[PDB]
């Protein structure tokens, strides 16, 4: 459902907001069920933490949103989370919120597929600090 | 309370309190003290500010406690098998895998992570700048349920007293690098190993 709605902000077009598709899975429905938005696809967390860092330290806000759809796939998110992915979700959190504390944005995360309920516990607790 | 504490670190002719530090180490669990001042005596801290314009050296340092800079403590690696670790302070945050580690056993349905490892901000005083978070009046970081070494060694730095950050950082007995960063390929080069 959040994956519609997030497909219907791509389709109209209007809003001044950022898309970031994450992983093969995530691209394929991009692709298989499809200008102020952008979007992005990246199959590496590294692209996403270096793009997030680089939107915090540019000068100008350029989007009111951020949205950050399939961090699941690339945390290989399946079971509970191990230590190492809690640490790579905490640091994507961070990061992302503080383009929020720089820039003014708004951030959302949007899950393909079902979200995973510890993932949404740290993106609660970050969220705290926006 | 841990900011008063720690202040006297640095006496107010900039140097270093060896009653204080013995103490310190009586002080804090987990051997907490000793391995934050080993980093902070390891050279490998480094607090890496965007400093778009040039700004004076002082400036640079007196920023980190009045101002509002953007800036990003790290450690840097000490072999070659090794990433760096980065330290957001003001949301109580490390890479470290420690951080990570004591986190995720607090990860159930239905709770907050801050009730699990923060703690009210009422008892505290008003001049204690040490674990607290922007955004959250009402809680602060509570270093006994969580806290690292990387955490410990920046907040001695940056929550005590621009004293204690100067001493560290300038002199002859510096061992801690404050550096303004002017260009936007040296800052992202900074992050690229970081994941
Ligand atoms: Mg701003
Ligand atoms: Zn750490």
């Amino acid at each position: 459902n959040a994956e519609r709605a997030l497909l219907q902000l791509v389709v109209e077009d209007d809003a001044k907001a950022l898309v970031f598709v994450l992983g093969q899975d995530a691209r394929r429905y991009f692709e298989e069920e499809l200008q102020n938005v952008g979007v992005m696809f990246l199959d590496k967390l590294q692209y996403l933490y270096m793009y997030l860092t680089k939107l915090e330290v540019d000068e100008a806000p350029e989007y009111r949103t951020l949205v950050v759809y399939g961090l699941e796939q690339l945390l290989g998110a399946g079971g509970e989370l191990d230590a190492d992915q809690v640490r790579l979700a905490s640091l994507i959190y961070n990061t992302a919120f503080r383009v929020r504390v720089r820039h003014g944005a708004a951030v959302r995360f949007v899950a393909h597929g079902a979200p995973h309920a510890q993932l949404q516990q740290l993106e609660a607790h970050w969220r705290l600090f926006t | 309370n841990y900011s008063k504490l720690l202040r006297n670190l640095v006496t107010e002719d900039n140097v270093l309190n060896e009653v204080v530090v013995s103490f310190l180490y009586q002080l804090f669990p987990r051997d907490l003290f000793v391995r934050a001042f080993s980093l902070l005596e390891s050279a490998d801290m480094f607090i890496y500010v965007w400093m778009p314009t040039p700004k004076e050296a002082d400036e640079l340092l007196e920023s980190l406690y009045n101002g509002t800079p953007l800036y990003r403590p790290i450690v840097r690696p000490r072999g070659p098998d090794d990433r760096p670790v980065c330290v957001d302070l003001d949301h109580w945050f490390c890479s470290c895998t420690e951080f990570a580690a004591t986190c995720r056993p607090h990860l159930v349905g239905d709770t907050p992570l801050s009730d699990a490892l923060f703690r009210p901000t009422e008892a505290a005083d008003p001049d204690d700048c040490f674990g607290m978070l922007a955004g959250l009046q009402h809680l602060r970081a509570d270093p006994e349920k969580l806290m690292c070494e990387h955490l410990f060694a920046f907040a001695i730095l940056l929550q005590t007293d621009l004293r204690v950050l100067r001493h560290f950082s300038t002199g002859p007995g510096a061992q801690v690098f404050v550096l303004g960063i002017t260009s936007i390929d040296e800052w992202l080069k900074l992050h690229l190993n970081v994941v």
